[PDB]
């Protein structure tokens, strides 16, 4: 596809841009770029066509223009839901008739957060399965990265846990992580001490939320 | 009125083929080409097929030129994927689209269906097992209390979750699902709340898989 950074990010009130590089024969040589905003789940939308024109309604605080064999869309005065995927997209002069730019996520950069964090314990339903999910909810944390292990009696778990992160939030610009533990209920009734420990940039050390198996 | 609905998606075997539709509404359907545009999971929007107003042009991406054919019906007001030979790769919430342009071309895209998943797997259908993330006492937040439902063991996507009929809505979270090495799908769904409304609110998740039609209420509560 056509050529876009992976991520861009910014503060609100900034002025960011996304650069879409392409060829002679498309975003270099024609003024048919198009872009296209998409939130996480929703249809595209089309922001700028014919490389600086906005369609009725689009925000003015996204603008298209180009240079050379590179468009760039700026986005004015960032907001935090502004937070999405965009894509450019070209004719060619080529067989190729149209085609989309690789995609770029936009991220509101805010203040530190540090997890919120919650430890549940399998349900009584689920163990007459045979099975047993212990589940580590890490709420509304800033920025992005954070790590998370799982410890049953004290002893470090590995390759029986798997994570699962929400997209930027619209309204906070937060994160949240699941990261759910899978026993045999078997192996799960054999211990008794069940933890969860997270390491996260706005937390001083480690934050341990743990049950005990059998306790109320 | 103006818009798109699509139809038709599903889980279909690999090998195996397909019909999708995109039924417009609100304009006049024969003035403006209509597009094709797939998304696979976490990929990018991936131009896949396009036919001229008339339909007397119908035109096609490489990747799917071979075993993919696009139609349409200005009376019905109504575009097709017949997808035929279907492969896995073809795994994409697939989209149709307008150019608005009139008696030139935007190269651009405005009205936008809301999407269709066409899943190409071998597997079956299964429905989650949906079990309490109950508040818990180990963990207990000064003013917030956290609980959820855990919806296990499903395919295809997607599956949908909402909190007390959709009464609750601020403060949840329902995680991306992601595929176990079980081939089967599993994501948790939580809510935030005060800790004080354990005690005055009761919280039903409410789970639908469609494709397996499995509706499950479950009630995530206190010990
Ligand atoms: C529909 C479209 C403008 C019209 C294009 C279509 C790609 C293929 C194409 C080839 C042609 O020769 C005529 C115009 C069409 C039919 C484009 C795909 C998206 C863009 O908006």
């Amino acid at each position: 596809a056509l050529t876009q950074p992976a991520s861009v990010s910014g503060s609100p009130g900034q002025s960011i841009t996304i650069s879409c590089t392409g060829t002679s024969s498309d975003v270099g040589g024609y003024n048919y770029v198009s872009w296209y905003q998409q939130h996480p789940g929703k249809a595209p939308k089309l922001m700028i066509y014919g490389v600086t024109n906005r369609p009725s309604g689009v925000s003015n605080r996204f603008s298209g223009s180009k240079s050379g064999n590179t468009a760039s869309l700026t986005i004015s005065g960032l907001q935090a839901g502004d937070e999405a995927d965009y894509y450019c997209s070209s004719y060619t002069s080529t067989r190729t008739p149209y085609v989309f730019g690789t995609g770029t996520k936009v991220e509101i950069k805010r203040t530190v957060a540090a997890p919120s964090v919650f430890i549940f314990p399998p349900s009584d339903e689920q163990l007459k399965s045979g099975t047993a999910s212990v589940v580590c909810l890490l709420n509304n944390f800033y920025p992005r990265e954070a790590k998370v292990q799982w410890k049953v009696d004290n002893a470090l778990q590995s390759g029986n846990s798997q994570e699962s992160v929400t997209e930027q939030d619209s309204k906070d610009s937060t994160y949240s992580l699941s990261s759910t533990l899978t026993l045999s209920k078997a192996d799960y009734e054999k211990h008794k001490v069940y933890a969860c420990e997270v390491t996260h940039q706005g937390l001083s050390s480690p934050v341990t939320k743990s049950f005990n198996r059998g306790e109320c | 009125q103006v818009q798109l609905v699509e139809s038709g998606g599903g889980l279909v075997q690999p090998g195996g083929s397909l019909r999708l539709s995109c039924a417009a509404s609100g304009f006049t359907f024969s003035s403006y080409a209509m597009s094709w545009v797939r998304q696979a999971p976490g990929k990018g929007l991936e131009w896949v097929s396009a036919i001229s107003g008339s339909g007397g042009s119908t035109y096609y991406a490489d990747s799917v030129k071979g075993r993919f054919t696009i139609s349409r019906d200005n009376s019905k007001n109504t575009l097709y994927l017949q997808m035929n030979s279907l492969r896995a790769e073809d795994t994409a919430v697939y989209y149709c689209a307008r150019d608005p342009g009139l008696w030139d071309y935007y190269y651009g895209m405005d009205v936008w269906g809301q999407g269709t998943l066409v899943t190409v797997s071998s597997a079956s259908t299964k429905g989650p097992s949906v079990f309490p993330l109950a508040p818990s006492s180990k963990s207990t937040s000064g003013g917030t209390a956290a609980l959820g439902c855990l919806v296990k063991d499903y395919f295809p996507e997607p599956v949908t979750v909402s909190w007390n009929s959709g009464a609750l809505t601020s403060s949840v979270h329902t995680f991306p699902a992601v595929l176990q090495s079980s081939g089967l799908y599993s994501l948790s769904s939580v809510v935030t709340v005060p800790s004080s409304s354990l005690g005055t609110q009761t919280y039903i998740c409410n789970v639908n898989h469609k494709p397996s039609n499995t509706k499950v209420d479950k009630k995530a509560e206190p010990k």
